[PDB]
């Protein structure tokens, strides 16, 4: 999930704001 | 600016500053 996946790697800001609300 | 990983809780410090005032936590 969006844990593991920041950590090991760069996300981008897309990724992020994925999970605004 | 999202230039970084993201480890120990700053994910949550991340997603609080770029989500702004709608939010992000729970509902």
């Amino acid at each position: 999930g969006i844990v593991e996946q920041c950590c090991t790697s760069i996300c981008s800001l897309y990724q992020l704001e994925n999970y605004c609300n | 600016f999202v230039n970084q990983h993201l480890c120990g809780s700053h994910l949550v410090e991340a997603l609080y500053l770029v989500c702004g005032e709608r939010g992000f936590f729970x509902x």
